[PDB]
């Protein structure tokens, strides 16, 4: 009896001066079926803070739930909403809670530091707890974090003029590279959602993706 | 439940526009030794909420225990609320997810159907714990064969006519009675509408092996 | 005062436990609750009581469902009658669960009424102080009522009241040919005896709780349905006025 | 172990082998496979012999007392209940397959099976046991609705004498036992008044 | 009357009254007075010390008690109760911060030490009476420097300036008085020395008092004797 | 990884790579090794990366209401038991962690060196990670009580380097911290690019 | 009385139990708070009282989930209690249904809560008078729950020291209930209030604390000048 | 009521709410209540009398004090 079935996932999170993005398919496929073309994996936390979870679907949902009661705990017992660098903490704390049966679910939180810039980090199932400035997980995470690594960070390159990552190459960023990533990648496709944080709030663009 | 001692098979699941149509064969399976043939997979939750499943028939027999204990005591309250489909979907799958976690898996896969506000639902509850709404649902072996069907004709045509909902069953478990070595044709097309949830006895696909002879 | 009544683990110099006889004295201070046993059913009535017009109707509701097809009707403390209303509700949901059918009323009563007599016994715990009558019918047994007062004595009744008035209420109950009237007709005359028994000066304001368990509907325990109330307070103010004349 | 348990209305005729090997070599030569629940209801047993000797008496205990709380005659759906959370609770723990039959007034005449699992279902003739797969098809081969006493008193007969004789697990004397308002009667069919199929 | 109604902290009195929760708020009147004071510019605290005679250190009669880096905390009242509560108070703060990475807001600290002063004998909990200390916390929190009070009967409340301890009713007068919101930490200092010497019995004079403050910079600063000697 | 910590009078250098790999994928290059228990103490980390954060993170607090309640300082010493008591606790149940635990107290410079093995101990000099071997030998030959504070920088930076260039799980920066008696400060941090030229 | 009145394990030799009627007096104790309902909307106003001109004033609105608020006049400790365990209901509700708890259930849970500490010597009666409000699938809500763990549906009521006078006011006013508009319940309330108060008082942008429930409104609280918007417009 | 008929006493009041709240109040206690009601109304510069009147009129025949005591909501 195997308690872990990897049903795939490709999410990816982008930081940056004034926008959080955070990226996912929506592919729900376990084993060889894809048995469902619609789920986001990528949920709303707060107004300033989205999660992207990925693997076994009964652990994404259990880890969404705790989470999210513990907001609410958070929100009734603080008098104020959780700032990204606490919900990043807690759920630090979450996962490794249960160390000795760990969660199988790689975890990407983006939102809106207390300053007000893009904040992203990247989780280990068992709780390791990194503050990066663009990361990829799931399944084609290694097809799309090298090219955010190429096109964010100009790694193997010179001559080039560091200016700030604007809103609309990051979204031209996330949609190449998640159409490549459909294209090479079977749990890729079944259409992208992206979600746009900035002081307005958590923006929600989907594009349609290679369904095969 | 380790060892999946009586087991039974596939169940289907296609959204009406009005209405939840869901399908079990009644068969009764012990590892290629079909037993009990005549036992009801499908069980009427309440008025707007109907379950299915395909795993070891005795977990289905102990869920419907608990469901069906839970709605009379939600009854018996009587304050005149229900249990939305939504709602039994989230306890069943919690109700999973917490017997994984004892590595004590309930050996079942249920879709749950229901009507509900002008609402139709189908959602998937697994053994692991794997849950989803979708609009058109098939469980267990059948899945592979029976999901193809029913999402191209949903993605060509959205929105099914409660006759060709209910005739597009009949063809799918058609083709699981071919294609199924632990089928049996005598299936059971409960549907839930409007109206409340009806389970039309043992129906009979018209297997045509002379097509191919 | 008497030196032998605190607690209930003590026998007065007698044989007598005045706690379960202040209990019941608190049982003698509430709402009356009549219930009639007929030929296919058995109905409850309950002279609820609105302590203030703020209260919605649909305020304290001494007229509980326990199992699909019992009914249970409760005169005294109604937070103790909540109580003992789950604690049947848990107790019949486990007979369902532990034996596959739904619970025989006679069981149903004699485990609640060991219950509160549990609740007699001990000396950290009071003794439950609000009686309660337990209906229902079935194809098979028939129709049945039980009382089940503070001291936990399970009693068969054909009919039976609780609470201030129940002299009043039975020397009126006996004013029926029960063996042989249904369930409509008992009902309005359900009516008749809980209007008897009330008190306007006294109570002020009032209303009417009703319900019938029957062949009627199934065995399903249902309050009287809307219609049917209205026409039973009709012929109760009609019958009032009669006795009147 | 083999057993089977059909309904003549009216009542209902178990039957059961008599062969009780452990991993072949030394057994009970005769065996007492229908065991006496409470007074009418009886049960079928299969597979593992303590699994199914304590569970027998574990369901006698509390049927008695349910019966002598009640004050009326116990349900065979009560009985055959209280079987099936037994076995469901210890599926892991216990290894084994009953038969539950037996008369009630009620819904008299009643033949549920409970095989290895918490599988409850009502049934007009059930099988089982290992020697079960061998008469699963001349059960249906015969099963006329509406067999009179006697006519299932032939049929159980039959179905067993031909799974003794092509199942080495279950051979012996077959026991049958119809209950109905008259009481158990129990019978015993040795070694040659057994039907001999060729 | 009061003869078996306040013998037991769970026996309501006829008029619905804990007489042992007001014999705690009682005994905290005991103790050497303390007064807080929230402003724009941080928070400060000062309170009396009662040395009976030298040969006594300073540093055990514990008025002040840092409470993470961001708050001070000021005790009235039994030395052994205040001990526990600033414990409670100590752990919960480190744990809020381990769990959430976060400065705990002094709402949240005096909110949960108050939790722990409810369970007065409440059977899921261990204590029989109420922790018979009223407490200050006074800290500078993501809404700028605020100071919390918390007394026995686990309620807590904000105060822009508040008097605990003996000199309680004797100083809330001189308080209300002198506070006014516009107010900076200098003047804070002063005030509450002021007061301090209105209500002490011995001359005011840098070894009979405490002094600390939480600003929106450097941390919970104990005054030490040359400071206690300029303000002086 | 790559990680090492050495004592050389002045104080206590502790120098350490970034990186992180998942099986024959490298999850990021801007791994934060060196753990800021307290402003008096640091961490490194080797093996579970998550284990080895929780358990010191847990220290951290632990050592906070230390200060508090004893109005004085944690000992290096006290504070590696306390790691190697609560480590143990849970032994072999999976726990990975290999650390070294460097700081200033009232008994001078202190470094310790405990892992999910049950292994609390003094030192000179230590190096832990997949590339410790690496960056031992180079470190041993260039180690000497006396050192001058930039030439002992030197010496670890470029342990680290070699230990990067040669050994594959070391990749990354070259994170650089000090640790003397005031505190620990960040003295550079310089990826392996620039290195690869330098040298 | 003098020897029936130590404990809720002994009944009076005339059918009372003492600690409860007790406890009932200690729900007066609070201060006013006077709630109510409309077709759509369900409005809590507490009287929040002032310890000094110092110190803050007393919260008496706590914010259960998203679908209930409650005011509490009574014991602050037990009223912190059961709003704890309110909030683990209604959480816990929410995680194995994903369905907000109905109001007329979650009161069930508080009066099992209440009443099992008022019939063993373990424990007290608890203290807080409490007016659960929350607008389930149905319609908006206002519950009262007493120490004596009996729960009430008012159309609208009120609770606390100086309480009558809101009572009689909503008997007075209720008929213009279950039509108004979303500020004028609001109104109704505050007036009520306002008949609690000692006269010469009045309410201040202070002393009055408003909360709000209902559909396409989630629970939310007004004070300090939150509250202004109905002080100002509230009639003289 | 009867020990009021000759009072100023506003329509407001709710006798059988001050009946509740006698407790165990004996005849004698009831005129003095009314009376002491009468008097606090007589104070504070007031023309009718309240039911709040009647509650500290109630307080005051026990000999009692209503104090708005720290740790109540």
């Amino acid at each position: 009896f195997s308690p872990y079935v990897f049903n795939g996932g490709t999410i990816l999170a982008i930081a940056g001066e004034d926008f959080a993005i955070v990226a996912s398919d929506t592919r729900l496929s376990e084993g060889f079926s894809i048995h469902t073309r619609d789920s986001p994996k990528c949920y709303k936390l707060t107004d300033k803070t989205v999660i992207g979870c990925s693997g076994f679907h009964g652990d994404c949902l259990t880890l969404t739930k705790i989470i999210e009661a513990r907001l609410k705990m958070y929100k009734h017992s603080n008098n104020k909403a959780m700032t990204t660098g606490a919900i990043a903490a807690m759920l630090s704390t979450i996962l490794y809670s249960r160390r000795f049966f760990p969660y199988y679910v790689y975890n990407i939180i983006g939102g809106l530091d207390e300053e007000g810039k893009g904040a992203v980090y990247s989780f280990d199932p068992v709780g390791s707890y990194q503050r990066d400035s663009f990361k990829a997980g799931g399944s084609a995470s290694a097809m799309l974090q090298p090219l955010l690594d190429n096109q964010v960070g100009f790694k193997n390159m010179q001559n080039v003029e560091h200016v700030p990552l604007s809103l609309d190459r990051a979204m031209r960023l996330v949609k190449d590279v998640f159409i490549s990533a459909a294209e090479r990648d079977v749990y890729t496709g079944d259409a992208l959602r992206i979600c746009i944080v900035t002081k307005e709030g958590i923006r929600e663009e989907t594009v349609s993706l290679r369904k095969d | 439940t380790q060892n999946p001692m009586v087991t039974g098979t596939s169940v289907l699941g296609v959204k009406f526009e009005g209405g939840v149509v869901i399908a079990a064969d009644m068969l009764g399976s012990y590892g290629s030794l079909a037993r009990f043939r005549n036992i009801s997979r499908i069980m009427r939750v309440n008025n707007s909420t109907m379950l299915g499943a395909s795993g070891d028939y005795a977990d289905f027999q102990y869920l419907k225990q608990v469901l069906g204990q839970m709605v009379i005591d939600e009854e018996l309250l009587g304050d005149g609320h229900s249990y939305s489909p939504r709602a039994i979907h989230s306890w069943l799958t919690r109700a999973m997810y917490s017997r994984r976690s004892k590595m004590n898996p309930l050996w079942n896969t249920m879709v749950i159907g229901g009507y509900a506000d002008g609402e139709s639902f189908l959602g998937y509850v697994d053994m692991l714990g794997v849950a989803y709404e979708a609009p058109s649902l098939a469980t267990g072996y059948g899945a592979y064969l029976a999901q193809p069907l029913l999402r191209e004709v949903l993605e060509k045509q959205p929105v099914l006519s409660q006759t060709e909902a209910r005739d597009l069953v009949e063809r799918c478990m058609r083709v699981l009675y071919y294609r199924d070595a632990r089928s049996y044709n005598r299936f059971q097309i409960a549907t839930v509408t409007e109206k409340g949830v009806e389970i039309e006895g043992p129906l009979s696909t018209e297997t045509n092996w002379d097509i191919a002879h | 005062g008497t030196g032998y009544d605190l607690s209930a683990s003590t026998f007065s110099p007698d044989g007598r436990v005045f706690q379960v006889e202040y209990a019941m004295k608190a049982v003698e201070n509430s709402s009356t609750a009549i219930g009639i046993r007929c030929k296919d059913g058995v109905v409850f009535g309950v002279e609820k009581l609105v302590l203030s017009k703020l209260y919605e109707e649909g305020s304290n509701k001494r007229l509980f469902n326990v199992d699909r097809h019992v009914g249970m009707a409760v005169a005294g403390l109604l937070a103790d009658a909540r109580s003992l209303a789950d604690i049947a509700r848990e107790e019949a949901s486990n007979f369902r669960s532990n034996f596959g059918y739904n619970i025989p009323l006679k069981h149903l009563a004699d485990r609640v009424a060991m219950y509160v007599h549990a609740y007699t016994l001990y000396s950290a715990v009071r003794p439950f102080g609000c009686s309660f009558m337990l209906g229902s019918y079935s194809v098979n047994d028939g129709a049945q009522l039980y009382m089940i007062d503070p001291s936990g004595v399970s009693y068969g009744y054909w009919g039976c009241a609780i609470g201030k008035a129940r002299q009043a209420a039975k020397t009126e109950i006996e004013k029926l040919q029960m063996k042989e009237m249904t369930c409509r007709d008992i009902v309005k005359e359900v009516a008749k005896i809980i209007y008897i028994v009330h008190d306007e000066v006294k109570d002020k304001a009032f209303e009417l709780e009703l319900s019938w368990v029957g062949e009627l509907t199934n065995g399903r325990h249902e309050i009287v349905p809307k219609d049917i109330r209205e026409e039973a307070e009709k012929y109760a103010k009609e019958s009032l006025k009669e006795e009147d004349e | 172990t083999t057993i089977m348990a059909v309904q003549f209305d009216g009542g209902v005729v178990l039957g059961a082998d008599s062969r009780t090997t452990t991993g072949s070599y030394i057994a009970n030569r005769v065996t007492d496979k229908l065991t006496p629940i409470h007074d009418r209801i009886f049960c079928c047993r299969s597979g593992s012999a303590a699994d199914t000797q304590a569970v027998a008496d574990a369901v006698t205990y509390q049927l008695g007392f349910h019966s002598i709380e009640l004050n009326e005659p116990p349900l065979v759906h009560t009985a055959a209940s209280l079987f099936k959370e037994m076995c469901y609770r210890y599926r892991e723990d216990l290894m084994a397959g009953i038969i539950i039959a037996g008369w009630d007034p009620q819904e008299g005449g009643q033949v549920y099976s409970v095989p290895m699992g918490g599988m409850m279902v009502r049934q007009s003739f059930a099988i089982g046991g290992s020697g079960s797969s061998y008469i699963y098809g001349y059960v249906d081969a015969t099963y006329r609705e509406g067999m009179t006493k006697e006519e299932c008193l032939q049929f159980t007969a039959n179905a067993l004498a031909l799974a003794m004789e092509r199942d080495g697990s279950s051979g012996g004397v077959i026991r049958l036992a119809a209950i109905a308002e008259s009481g158990v009667e129990r019978q015993v069919l040795l070694g040659d008044q057994i039907p001999k199929f060729a | 009357t009061r003869s078996e109604y306040d013998r037991g902290v769970n026996t309501f009195s006829p008029e619905g009254r804990l007489f042992q929760v007001e014999y705690a708020i009682e005994a905290i009147k005991l103790g050497s007075t303390a007064i807080g004071i929230q402003t724009s510019e941080g928070v400060c605290l000062a309170v009396e010390k009662r040395i009976t005679s030298p040969l006594m250190e300073p540093s055990s009669i514990e008025k002040i008690v840092e409470i993470d880096a961001h708050i001070g905390c000021a005790m009235s009242g039994l030395i052994a109760d205040a001990k526990t509560l600033i414990d409670k108070a100590r752990v919960e703060t480190q744990n809020h911060w381990f769990t959430y990475n976060e400065t705990m807001t002094v709402e949240s600290v005096t909110q949960a030490v108050s939790n722990l002063a409810l369970q007065f004998g409440e059977e899921d909990a261990a204590m029989s009476r109420p922790f018979g200390v009223a407490l200050l916390f006074g800290g500078v929190d993501e809404k700028g420097p605020q100071l919390f009070h918390m007394d026995p009967s686990g309620t807590f409340v904000q105060c822009d300036a508040r008097a605990i301890g003996s000199a309680s009713e004797g100083a809330q007068s001189s308080l209300q008085e002198v506070y006014h919101k516009s107010m900076t930490l200098k003047e804070a200092i002063k005030s509450s020395l002021i007061i301090l010497k209105q209500v002490m019995e011995e001359k005011l004079n840098a070894t009979n008092i405490e002094l600390a403050t939480v600003q929106p910079g450097q941390n919970f600063h104990m005054f030490t004797k040359e400071e206690l000697e300029e303000v002086i | 990884t790559t990680t090492l910590a050495f004592k050389f009078r002045h104080g206590v250098i502790v120098a350490a790579d970034s990186r992180a790999t998942a099986g024959a994928y490298i999850a990021s290059q801007t791994v934060k090794k060196v753990i800021e228990i307290n402003p008096y103490l640091l961490g490194t980390m080797a093996g579970g990366a998550a284990d080895c954060s929780f358990w010191e993170r847990l220290l951290a607090r632990q050592c906070r209401i230390y200060e508090l309640r004893n109005k004085e300082r944690i000992s290096v010493a006290a504070a590696s038991k306390l790691l190697a008591n609560m480590v143990y606790q849970y032994k072999g149940m999976g726990l990975s962690m290999g650390t070294m635990i460097c700081g200033w107290d009232k008994r001078g410079p202190g470094l310790y060196y405990v892992d999910s093995e049950g292994n609390r101990i003094s030192g000179a000099t230590f190096s832990v990670g997949s590339g410790s071997v690496y960056a031992y030998g180079v470190m041993d030959r260039g180690y000497s009580y006396d050192l001058e504070v930039e030439q002992a920088y030197d010496l670890a930076r470029r342990a680290i380097y070699q230990a990067t260039y040669r050994d594959a799980y070391s990749g990354g920066a070259v994170n650089l911290y000090h640790v003397r008696e005031d505190g620990w400060i960040r003295v550079s941090s310089d990826n392996v690019a620039d290195l690869h030229e330098k040298y | 009385r003098n020897q029936y009145d130590n404990d809720v394990t002994v009944w009076s030799p005339q059918g009372r139990i003492h600690q409860i009627e007790y406890a009932m007096e200690a729900v007066k104790q609070g201060s006013a708070t006077v709630g109510l309902k409309s077709k759509t909307h369900a409005v809590l106003v507490a009287l929040k009282r002032a310890q000094s001109e110092l110190a803050a004033h007393q919260k008496k609105i706590l914010h259960v989930d998203n679908h209930i608020g409650i005011s509490i006049a009574g014991l602050t400790a037990d009223a912190r209690l059961l709003c704890n365990f309110m909030r683990q209901e209604c959480l816990d509700s929410r995680f194995v249904f994903d369905r907000p708890l109905p109001v007329s259930r979650l009161v069930s849970l508080i009066g099992s809560k209440t009443q099992i500490p008022t019939q063993r010597y373990g424990r007290r009666p608890y203290g807080v008078g409490l007016l659960i409000a929350g607008y389930d699938d149905m319609g908006p809500h206002i519950f009262q729950t007493c120490p004596s763990a009996n729960y009430f549906d008012c159309r609208a009521m009120s609770i606390g020291a100086r309480s009558q006078s809101a009572r009689t006011y909503l008997e007075r006013h209720m008929s213009e209930f279950m039509e108004c508009n979303l500020n004028e319940l609001v109104k109704h309330g505050l007036r009520a209030l306002r008949e609690t108060l000692p006269a010469e008082q009045d309410l201040t942008t202070k002393n009055v604390s408003i909360g709000i429930v209902g559909k396409d409104l989630e629970f939310t609280i007004y004070d300090d000048d939150d509250v202004s918007p109905f002080l100002e417009g509230l009639e003289e | 009521q009867i020990h009021s008929r000759k009072m100023n006493v506003s329509p407001d009041v709710n006798y059988e709410e001050l009946a509740r709240c006698t407790d165990d109040f004996n005849g004698a206690q009831c005129k003095a209540v009314c009376v002491e009601a009468g008097m606090i109304a007589l104070r504070r510069g007031a023309t009718e009398l309240t039911h709040e009147d009647y509650m500290e009129g109630i307080l005051e025949v026990q000999a009692k004090k209503k104090a708005n005591l720290q740790y109540y909501a």
